[PDB]
């Protein structure tokens, strides 16, 4: 039963939330290979665990950089947020430290590289690849509210696949716990939804909307808004248009219909019956829910593996040197880190 | 064809978030 899962789910998180785990490895303990993507304040890297020989991919931030950005609560929220949930689709932090210049979040390397990189290659996914990987985000979804969570920041830059073909849910730098509404203007602006726009309230009815661009943005190859700039995405987006590819099927179109919807009254996720409006929707007719979460389906799609640490399946990105100020840097600020 | 003008926007490579 999902009501029961669900609030066995709330009860393994609340303990680690209350009580967060801090300060569990060192640098030292870690052999650095490459760099996996890079953000404004912080690189992604492939490194070696010595006393294991485990492969994991470690987020270095840079506190003066999160800083300067007015990231220091998010960067709170996301650390606290990753140690504390536990689901099939999202990634594993397995240990967090800070040093006197940065912040370190070692999490498990999913070796498969990003959606965005596939999707990119290959132009478009077919219906039922696309409904394979968006299945995977309503049940995370489903998990994540369920704990009043709202993730913000979904995108397929976000995704990556794993050795079974599976989406592990990476960055949570936007990930915030909210009973109520929220204001705060941040995700990416091809994903906004119009309410976070026209700067009103909001809540997690914003990642029902992101995943009807998600859906969208794989079954066409394009996001159903775009443009050169932000300000004219923006404009395309509070218009109340969307227009769908003469390939999509009736059943996609109606359900999008339904996710690309700023009436709040009106839009799928956000209804009476709340996430059963879209688990139960045509579209997702042939979808087995509990297959799905047991890892039981035939992926679509099965990366290539060169063996362990390999990073075939990600971009090449310029190596910086990793620097330890010998004083300690914003150590107030990032206290409970 | 809106495949051609998604490709040839400057939006097809990587997408940042908004930050404050
Ligand atoms: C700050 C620095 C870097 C990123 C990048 C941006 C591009 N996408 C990424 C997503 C995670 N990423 C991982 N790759 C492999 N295994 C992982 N385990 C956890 N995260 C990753 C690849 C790069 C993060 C985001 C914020």
């Amino acid at each position: 039963s999902v009501k029961e899962f669900l609030a066995k789910a709330k009860e393994d998180f609340l303990k680690k939330w209350e009580n967060p785990a801090q300060n569990t490895a060192h640098l030292d303990q870690f052999e650095r290979i490459k760099t996996l993507g890079t953000g404004s304040f912080g690189r992604v890297m492939l490194v070696k665990h010595m006393e294991t020989g485990n492969h994991y991919a470690m987020k270095i931030l840079d506190k003066q950089k999160v800083v300067k950005l007015k990231q220091i609560e998010h960067t709170l929220n996301e650390k606290r947020i990753l140690q504390a949930v536990n689901f099939p689709f999202l990634v594993k932090l397995e240990f967090s430290f800070k040093d006197n210049s940065n912040l370190y979040m070692v999490m498990e390397y999913v070796p498969g590289g990003e959606m965005f990189s596939h999707l990119r290659r290959i132009g478009r996914f077919s219906e039922p690849h696309a409904r394979f990987y968006a299945a995977q985000i309503v049940l995370t979804f489903e998990y994540l509210h369920s704990l009043d969570l709202i993730y913000r920041d979904l995108k397929p830059e976000n995704l990556l696949i794993d050795q079974q073909g599976y989406i592990q849910v990476t960055d949570f730098g936007f990930a915030k716990r909210v009973k109520g509404r929220t204001w705060t203007l941040c995700g990416t602006p091809e994903y906004l939804a119009p309410e976070i726009i026209l700067s009103k309230g909001y809540n997690k009815a914003v990642d029902w909307w992101a995943l009807g661009v998600l859906i969208y943005e794989m079954a066409a190859g394009y996001p159903p808004f775009f443009a050169d700039q932000p300000i004219q995405i923006y404009e395309k987006i509070v218009s109340g248009k969307v227009r769908f590819p003469s390939h999509f099927s009736s059943d996609l179109k109606d359900l999008l219909r339904n996710l690309l919807q700023v009436d709040l009254t009106k839009r799928f996720g956000n209804l009476k019956n709340g996430v059963n409006d879209i688990k139960n929707h045509k579209w997702f007719a042939t979808t087995d829910w509990i297959a799905i979460y047991q890892r039981k389906v035939e992926a679509p799609f099965i990366p290539k593996f060169k063996g362990p640490g390999d990073t075939s399946n990600f971009d090449d990105y310029e190596e910086e040197e990793i620097r330890v100020s010998i004083n300690e840097k914003c150590g107030k600020e990032f206290s409970e880190f | 064809t809106t495949y051609a003008d998604f490709i040839a926007s400057g939006r097809t490579g990587r997408r940042n978030a908004i930050h404050d």
